């Protein structure tokens, strides 16, 4: 019925490694860039 | 000119010399006798002609109008009692029934049962109808006309 | 935008004809802060303040006419080169934006 | 009684903008008139309403709200801009009532 | 001309301006991905799609045996034909999230945006209609057969519209040929559309989850959102290989591996899971016409949704009332759902109608009139 | 060209400090799950309900359809 | 400290860091290969044709 | 603004291409075949669909499935025609559309 | 590898007719971008001399 059955579990391996490697990278990565807006503080100053 | 290129582009999506050709199909009564329901192909699809004997006509009058599912008596079906002219394919699950057999003696549905009287209507079985009829008419005393 | 975009020139490409120029602006310029007796008294102050002695012009110069460009490149790029700058703004500054943004004006040229 | 007073005062707090520091007219759609209303007000209650705004913004990506202490009370909300809303529309509809006839 | 070509340039110009140094509120959500992941995925279909077609051929006696010669022969047509399949389904869920998103947070006060995204999600149906038929299995032609014979029950000009689709009698070769150019040319029609929705979106820019001017707080989408949906793409692309690769079938009807046979009707004819609810409206209301006309409404509803917006605020942040309205409709979505895939008989077909009742009334009475209702506690 | 024309703005300062000055992830306890906790909670009990409602019917319907499946014996009890 | 000679002589200049991924990634993929196959046999003993093979592989008939 | 034709964002589009666009006082017939080779370009699209929905692409079967277009298939050989001829007018069109260019330094 | 075999045979027909059906809309397409190039400076004219003066 499906004679790939062994190479495409094979390759679920790969990719389940490879996207679990990815993805924490891109997270850190997403995290990085926004440590700016996301500490950012401000403040009104109004000359009253 | 606008008109025209859009009408002859428009009817070219529509039915072809080759697919009219088969749109419709003409039997010759003559070659089927009484008592022996004959089957011929049309479109794809079983079609049912059995010259019924004014014995087998009889056996139809005897039929309670409200005692089945798709209430019809053969007045409604037919037009020329000798004949009957149904689409070969079960209203259950589209099967092609067997004619001579069944406990009503016209049809049977070796698929779920689906029994057919000699008019073609659903008797003891799962499908929900009765056997299809097809537009048609006829032409000389030996000719019909089906689709 | 073009304003680091100079910088990044100087880190990468500097060129002879550049600095050639820019000494004798600067010596110029050296010169120019000895004009009077206040302006002199102000460079003696501090530099002893600061240097913890007197550098005379005829030093300074030596120092400055050591300076070229592969000089200037290596120095500039150790010191702005893919640092994070402060920055401060004031103003209608709405068009100026994201620290991000200038932070990766920092390298490349 | 003062039942149309218990239930106002329910579903204020039941939106919850006061915990981002928000006054109920801040949170308006800024349609046609409110957008008419809004060029009215003083430069210093625009201001206010700018920060008011900015900051609510800042705590939305942060996915953060302000301490307790900090949220506005039912009874302390300034309609603000209800005033000035309100008479842009009457404008609106003398106009419309006028060009009518 | 300009300092940097990135401004200047008649072609960059337009990258910068629509993904570089464009405007995005600094607030918005994972549910603001979405749109990317649509377009990406978009690129993906017609990729695979290609590739895939390339091995095909349209024609009854050899349709069936082609995209098996693809699975079997061709160098990962088995991985291309699994992408392909399943990449449908990341495309709805993607859709479905990105319409709840809009629906939530109204963005269809942007109403062109919001058309446009209609006509999509319109094209979308249709592609995925006339792909399916493609493999000609039993589903593919059962499907292509219950749903086009619809048609015939409009008045008069039935029994020709139908006909002249199917292009003669029943769906037979000359059916499968013109679904198959169809279903090449419609991914097209939609790449072209999304640039309109996205042109129309930019004139007013992206709205926000609290609803309220966000000019005083605005970041460059590049690098901000260049990377949030770089990761959001990650995050979704996870569960979908997980699945074409791990459960290849999970979603598919085993009916589809058996080839069509137009005297044999399947015991259960049944849609893929994406139109189950809009299979359960239709047979929710007996009468081929009336059904018909439910269908059409429960998708076309959608272009009413702008008009029926009541409330002073324009999210549903702070309107709770409006909240659970709205999570009682999603549940209500997926009643309908279940319904879809079951037979037509108690108790299913009186839960069908309800849930098909209240579908209607929640979008068109409650929302509305809770709405205004809202309206009133706030004192306004 | 948007940036420069969106908003009259007044009297607002804002800090914020490279991304290397800084930690990607921060105070994850003392902060992050508090949040995600609070966020949670307050959100629960307004998607939840329909949710659960939505099972119960689901469940009752299904099993409602499969004791309709089973043979009552009322109809046999006087059939020999 | 390695980061900090990394940073100098593989991500500080644009050139070098993309020389960086591209090598990179060549000794990335060989060795990410083998490990991948390596557990996926390992946690199929027996079960493949390569394990199997030699039955038949020149010693029968 | 006052005209429609102007604000919104896509009459905008058609109307600063095709109606308010600044055309030369004096440009002669050989700046028409641009138009032409778009015409022509919606032409083949149109006819080659109407085409491709009844032609199969497979050894035993395009030959023959061309010629059933032709007796078959309503029009069929009108389309087949037109399609097969257009490819010629299209590159009818491109070299004179060339040529004038070449000759009016159109390249620069 | 463009021929999907050894010769011409029916692994070439299919993925030409794909590459045909498709071609045609990468030729709409770029035609945008010509079309957008142009109206960056407007038409020429047949005297080569700037034509501002009668547009
Ligand atoms: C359509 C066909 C039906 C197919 C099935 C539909 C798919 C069903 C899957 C369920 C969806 C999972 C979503 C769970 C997320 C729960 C959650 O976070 O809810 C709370 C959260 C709180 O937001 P705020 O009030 O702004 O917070 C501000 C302060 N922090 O709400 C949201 O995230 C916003 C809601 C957006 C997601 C809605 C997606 C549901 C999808 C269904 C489509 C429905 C629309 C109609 C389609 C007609 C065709
Ligand atoms: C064996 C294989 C060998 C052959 C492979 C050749 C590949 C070589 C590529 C060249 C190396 C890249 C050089 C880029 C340099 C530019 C740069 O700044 O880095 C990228 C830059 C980072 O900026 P900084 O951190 O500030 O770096 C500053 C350095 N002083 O931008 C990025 O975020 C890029 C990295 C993120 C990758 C995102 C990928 C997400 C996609 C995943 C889906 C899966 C893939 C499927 C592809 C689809 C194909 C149909
Ligand atoms: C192939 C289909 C579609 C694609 C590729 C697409 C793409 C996009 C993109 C890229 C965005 C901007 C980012 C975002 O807000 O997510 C967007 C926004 C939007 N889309 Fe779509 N969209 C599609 C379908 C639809 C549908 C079906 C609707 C709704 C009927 C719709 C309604 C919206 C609206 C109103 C916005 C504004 C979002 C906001 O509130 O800021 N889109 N879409
Ligand atoms: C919006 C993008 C698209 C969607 C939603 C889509 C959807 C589908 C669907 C639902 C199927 C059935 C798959 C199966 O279960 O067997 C299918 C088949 C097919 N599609 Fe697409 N498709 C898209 C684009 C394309 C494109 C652009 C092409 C190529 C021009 C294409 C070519 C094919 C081919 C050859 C088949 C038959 C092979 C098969 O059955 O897998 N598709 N597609
Ligand atoms: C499908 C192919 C093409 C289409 C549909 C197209 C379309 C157009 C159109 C509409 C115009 C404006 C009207 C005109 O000047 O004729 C134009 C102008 C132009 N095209 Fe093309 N074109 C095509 C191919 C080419 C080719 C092959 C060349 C030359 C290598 C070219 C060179 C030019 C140039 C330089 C102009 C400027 C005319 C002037 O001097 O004012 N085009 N084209
Ligand atoms: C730039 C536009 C196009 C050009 C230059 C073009 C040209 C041609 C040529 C050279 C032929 C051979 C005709 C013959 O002598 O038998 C042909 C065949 C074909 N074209 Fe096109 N074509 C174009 C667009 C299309 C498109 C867009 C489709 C449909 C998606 C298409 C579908 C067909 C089909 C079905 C055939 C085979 C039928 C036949 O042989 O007439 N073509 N085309
Ligand atoms: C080729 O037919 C189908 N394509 N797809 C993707 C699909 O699910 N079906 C189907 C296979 C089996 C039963 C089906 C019943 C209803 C529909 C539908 C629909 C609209 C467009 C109105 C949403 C499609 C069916
Ligand atoms: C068919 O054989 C396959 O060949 C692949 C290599 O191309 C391997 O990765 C698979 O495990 C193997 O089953
Ligand atoms: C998120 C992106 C995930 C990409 C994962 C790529 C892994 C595919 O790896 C594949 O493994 C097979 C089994 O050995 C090989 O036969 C293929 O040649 C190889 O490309
Ligand atoms: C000459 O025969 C013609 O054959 C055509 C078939 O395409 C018909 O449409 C015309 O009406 C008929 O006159
Ligand atoms: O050139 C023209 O330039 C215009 C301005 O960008 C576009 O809107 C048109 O679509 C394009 O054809
Ligand atoms: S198909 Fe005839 S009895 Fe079921």
């Amino acid at each position: 019925a499906e004679p790939e059955h062994d190479q495409r579990k094979r390759m679920g391996l790969k990719m389940l490694l490879i996207s679990a490697l990815l993805t924490s990278l891109l997270y850190y990565m997403k995290r990085h860039k926004w440590s700016v807006l996301k500490s950012r503080k401000m403040a009104y100053r109004p000359p009253k | 000119a606008a008109k025209n290129v859009v009408t002859q582009f428009i009817s070219s999506l529509s039915a072809s010399a080759d697919v009219l050709a088969l749109s419709k199909i003409e039997i010759k009564l003559s070659d089927i006798p009484e008592g022996k329901n004959v089957a011929f192909k049309w479109r794809g699809k079983p079609l049912f002609v059995r010259h019924r004997t004014q014995a087998e006509i009889n056996q139809e009058a005897e039929v309670d109008v409200s005692k089945l599912r798709d209430p019809q008596h053969d007045l409604d079906r037919v037009k020329k009692p000798e004949w009957v002219i149904l689409v070969g394919v079960c209203t259950h699950l589209g099967c092609v029934p067997i004619a001579n057999s069944g406990d009503f003696g016209g049809y049977y549905c070796p698929c779920h049962g689906s029994h057919y009287d000699a008019s073609g209507r659903i008797r003891k079985g799962p499908a929900p109808y009765n056997l299809e009829v097809p537009t048609y008419q006829f032409v000389g005393d030996d000719l019909v006309v089906v689709g | 935008f073009c304003a680091q975009g100079e910088w990044m020139r100087l880190c990468t490409s500097t060129t002879e004809s550049e600095v050639k120029r820019a000494k004798n602006h600067l010596r110029s310029a050296m010169v120019a802060q000895l004009d009077g007796t206040t302006p002199v008294c102000e460079t003696i102050g501090s530099h002893l303040l600061n240097y913890g002695r007197r550098i005379s012009l005829e030093e300074w110069d030596s120092r400055i006419s050591a300076v070229d460009a592969r000089m200037v490149r290596d120095v500039c790029s150790k010191y702005i080169y893919d640092k994070c700058p402060a920055l401060a703004a004031v103003g209608p500054i709405e068009q100026l934006l994201d620290y991000n943004r200038i932070r990766s004006g920092m390298y490349w040229i | 009684g003062r039942l149309m007073d218990r239930i106002r005062k329910w579903y204020y707090n039941a939106a919850g903008f006061n915990k981002y520091g928000l006054m109920r007219d801040d949170t308006l759609y800024e349609d046609d008139d409110v957008k008419e209303a809004l060029k009215r007000l003083p430069e210093d209650l625009y201001n206010e309403r700018m920060f008011r705004i900015k900051r609510a913004l800042d705590l939305s990506l942060k996915h953060r709200i302000l301490p307790k202490e900090q949220w506005v009370k039912y009874e302390e909300d300034k309609p603000y801009l209800e005033p000035y809303l309100k008479e842009v529309i009457r404008e609106r509809l003398e106009r419309e009532a006028w060009n009518k006839k | 001309m300009a300092p940097n070509i990135r401004k200047s340039h008649p072609l960059l110009k337009m990258i910068n301006n629509s993904l570089i140094d464009l405007p995005a509120p600094s607030n918005i959500s994972a549910w603001w991905n979405f749109g990317s992941l649509l377009a990406v995925c978009l690129m993906t279909q017609i990729l695979t799609g290609l590739l895939l077609a390339m091995h095909y051929t349209a024609d009854t006696s050899l349709a069936f045996s082609s995209v098996a010669h693809t699975c079997r022969n061709v160098q990962y047509g088995w991985l291309i034909r699994n992408l392909h399949a399943n990449g449908a389904s990341f495309f709805f869920i993607c859709i479905f999230l990105h319409i709840g998103r809009g629906l939530y947070y109204g963005s269809y006060l942007y109403k062109e945006t919001w058309n446009t995204g209609v006509i999509l999600l319109l094209t979308l149906m249709a592609t995925a209609f006339v792909g399916y038929v493609l493999p000609w299995g039993q589903m593919s032609f059962w499907g292509a057969t219950v749903i086009t014979n619809l048609f015939s029950a409009i008045p008069y000009i039935g029994h020709t519209l139908v006909e002249w689709a199917w292009g003669g009698f029943s769906v037979d070769n000359p059916t499968l040929t013109r679904f198959f150019a169809l279903h090449f040319l419609l991914p097209f029609a939609i790449a072209g559309i999304t640039i309109i929705h996205l042109t129309f979106l930019h004139e007013s820019g992206s709205n926000n989850p609290l609803g309220i001017s966000s000019d005083s707080d605005k970041i460059p989408f590049h690098p901000y959102y260049s990377f949030k949906d770089i990761l959001g793409l990650t995050l979704m692309l996870t569960p979908f290989l997980t699945l074409a690769l791990f459960s290849p079938n999970l979603l598919g009807d085993p009916e589809n591996f058996t080839p069509a046979n137009p005297l044999v009707t399947p015991p259960h004819i049944k849609p893929e899971w994406y139109f189950l609810f809009a299979y359960a409206i239709l047979r929710s209301i007996p009468n081929k016409l009336g059904g018909v006309l439910a269908l059409a409404a429960s998708v076309l509803i959608l272009f009413l949704i702008p008009f029926l917006h009541k409330s002073k605020q324009r999210t549903m942040t702070f309107r709770p009332l409006s909240q659970t309205l709205f999570w009682l409709l999603v549940a209500n979505l997926l009643i309908l759902t279940w319904i879809g895939s079951q037979p037509v008989e108690h108790p299913f077909i009186i839960i069908g109608q309800m849930a098909s009742l209240s579908y209607f009334t929640i979008l068109l009475i409650l929302f509305p009139t809770i709405g205004t209702l809202e309206n009133k506690m706030l004192n306004y | 060209i948007h940036f420069g024309n969106l908003a009259r703005v007044r009297h607002i300062i804002t800090y914020s400090l490279s991304p290397f000055e800084q930690r990607a992830i921060p105070n994850i306890f003392s902060d992050a799950l508090p949040n995600v906790w609070r966020r949670f909670s307050s959100q629960v009990f307004k998607v939840a309900p329909p949710f659960l409602g939505a099972y119960l019917l689901y469940s009752w319907g299904t099993q409602e359809f499969e004791r309709l499946k089973r043979k009552n014996p009322a109809d046999y009890e006087n059939d020999q | 400290a390695l980061l900090r000679q990394a940073y100098s002589a593989l991500f500080r200049r644009t050139s070098t860091f993309a020389l960086t991924v591209v090598l990179g990634a060549v000794l990335f993929e060989r060795a990410f290969d083998q490990g991948a196959d390596a557990i996926f046999e390992h946690l199929n003993e027996g079960k493949l044709w390569k394990h199997i093979k030699h039955k038949y592989e020149a010693s029968e008939e």
